[PDB]
């Protein structure tokens, strides 16, 4: 019923999400690309229906932000039937597969949104 | 609403309020009855003279129903002040929890506490949540149980999932026995609260047990001194770290068990080799057992050893994992998916 797993994983794309006081906040797109150092994502690919969830993890962000990070993927898997492949993605030590995302490439940048802690 | 978080520790039940970054509430699972009503916690080892005292949950499971109650009535009304019938309840469990005790537990909080919904978490699973992983190993070691527990994807893999055969109690104890060597007599049940809190302060683990007994013996670099409750200096010199050793050498207890590395190595190779390599690389600690120093780095060695050399061993030890159970329960409970999570009671109570 989470509005978000309702519209996740519909079309081929690249949808991004950041961990916002325990809740999955859609990134602006003109942001894709760009990660708070002190914030955790949840990272959608859809390929035409085949699924690769990534969790990225800012070097200064939060318990309470990388813990919800990992339970949302495991709970977006969950919604589409287990089919997903999930990725841990530490700053600076992204796989290739991640960084290929981004025509621009990964960049990071100070700061991020408040703990929830 | 805001949930209420109850992680049932084999010794310390943790406890406190959804949304925050620690239990505000830490108390001993021990029920006192008269000798010739029920008191909890630290209450009831203040009265330990007019008392028997008793731990309902001794090894991580549940074995005495009533007093099991108790002590979560005393959660809730001395601890938390929370009336338990208006919040969400999350409560974990030990790994390999039979669905039997679960189903009582579950009954006990929807009909004797009217609790409007649960979830039941699995501890390891927690853990390893508020380090931050959806896949790794769990070795979680605290009172009187420790467990290894793969977890993939999210979640444990239950034909995997080891127990190891001792926990922090059984070092307690096994320090209480080795000072007898230097004519200490500790033995009262008061007295081993205090040789618990000198193994919390002074122990730690040999990065080669060997080697450190050699070196311990050649200087009284080893010694250190601690300050009992009556004023009286304890000096204690090679028990603090051949203490902690069983955790790797069971036999020093008289166990035939094998030991945490032997444990972990044995619990990965029960999951099937397409997923080791992210195991062996996600070997999360957990417990208040795994609090140490050193232990990081002697089971690295000690798994190394054991595993393929292709193999990445990395050994994770955060620094809140004494809690590590009750936070990630915290996380979990916070999230806007949590009230699509739990169980209500009227489902329960029609089911
Ligand atoms: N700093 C420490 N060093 C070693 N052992 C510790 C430390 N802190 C706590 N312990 C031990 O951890 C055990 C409690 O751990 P915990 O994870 O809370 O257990 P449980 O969940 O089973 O109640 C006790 O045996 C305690 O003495
Ligand atoms: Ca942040
Ligand atoms: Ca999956
Ligand atoms: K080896
Ligand atoms: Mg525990």
């Amino acid at each position: 019923e989470h509005p978000e797993f309702l519209k996740a994983g519909k079309e081929p794309g690249l949808q991004i999400w950041r961990v916002e006081k325990f809740d999955l906040v859609p990134v602006p797109p003109n942001l894709y690309g760009d990660f708070f150092t002190g914030d955790a994502y949840v990272i959608l690919k859809t390929v035409q229906l085949q699924y690769d969830l990534h969790y990225w993890l800012g070097n200064e962000c939060s318990q309470d932000e990388s813990g919800a990070a990992a339970i949302f993927t495991v709970q977006l898997d969950d919604y589409l039937n287990g089919r997903a492949v999930q990725h841990r993605e530490v700053q600076g030590f992204e796989s290739s597969t991640f960084s290929g995302y981004f025509k621009s490439g990964l960049k990071y940048k100070k700061g991020g949104v408040a703990s929830g802690f | 609403v805001q949930a209420l978080v109850v992680d049932n520790g084999s010794g310390n039940v943790k406890a406190g309020v959804a949304g925050d970054d620690a239990p505000r509430s830490v108390f001993p699972s021990i029920v006192g009855r008269p000798k010739n009503d029920a008191y909890v916690g630290d209450e009831a080892q203040t009265k330990r003279g007019i008392l028997t005292l008793k731990y309902p949950i001794e090894h991580g499971i549940v074995t005495n129903w009533d007093d099991m109650e108790k002590i979560w009535h005393h959660t809730f009304y001395n601890e938390l002040r929370a009336a338990p019938e208006e919040h969400p309840v999350l409560l974990t469990e030990a790994p390999l929890n039979p669905k039997g005790n679960r189903e009582r537990m579950t009954q006990i909080m929807f009909e004797s506490f009217n609790v409007p919904a649960m979830y039941v978490a699995i501890q390891a699973v927690l853990s390893l949540y508020s380090s931050g992983r959806t896949t790794g190993i769990v070795l979680d070691s605290g009172d009187g149980v420790s467990h290894t527990v793969p977890i993939y994807e999210g979640y444990a893999l239950p034909h995997a999932i080891m127990r190891l055969d001792l926990a922090g109690r059984d070092l307690t104890e096994y320090l209480m026995k080795i000072l007898h060597e230097r004519g200490y007599g500790f033995s009262t049940s008061a007295e081993k609260e205090i040789v618990r809190d000198i193994k919390e302060k002074l122990c730690y683990i040999a990065l080669n047990f060997d080697e450190e007994m050699k070196t311990s013996e050649q200087s009284s670099d080893i010694e250190k001194s601690y300050e009992l409750p009556d004023g009286n200096i304890i000096t204690v010199g090679n028990e603090r770290f051949r203490c902690p050793e069983a955790l790797f050498q069971p036999s020093f207890l008289g166990k035939e068990a094998a030991g945490i590395h032997t444990t972990t190595f044995n619990s990965i190779k029960k999951c099937d080799v397409d997923i080791r390599k992210d195991l062996y690389g996600n070997i999360v600690l957990s417990g208040g057992t795994t609090m140490y120093e050193g232990i990081g780095e002697r089971l690295t060695r000690d798994i190394t050893t054991l595993a393929p050399s292709t193999m990445k061993i990395k050994v994770v030890a955060p620094p809140e994992r004494k809690y590590s159970v009750w936070i990630g329960g915290s996380i979990l409970s916070s999230l806007s998916t949590f009230q699509q999570m739990w169980i209500t009671k009227e489902e329960y109570d029609e089911s």
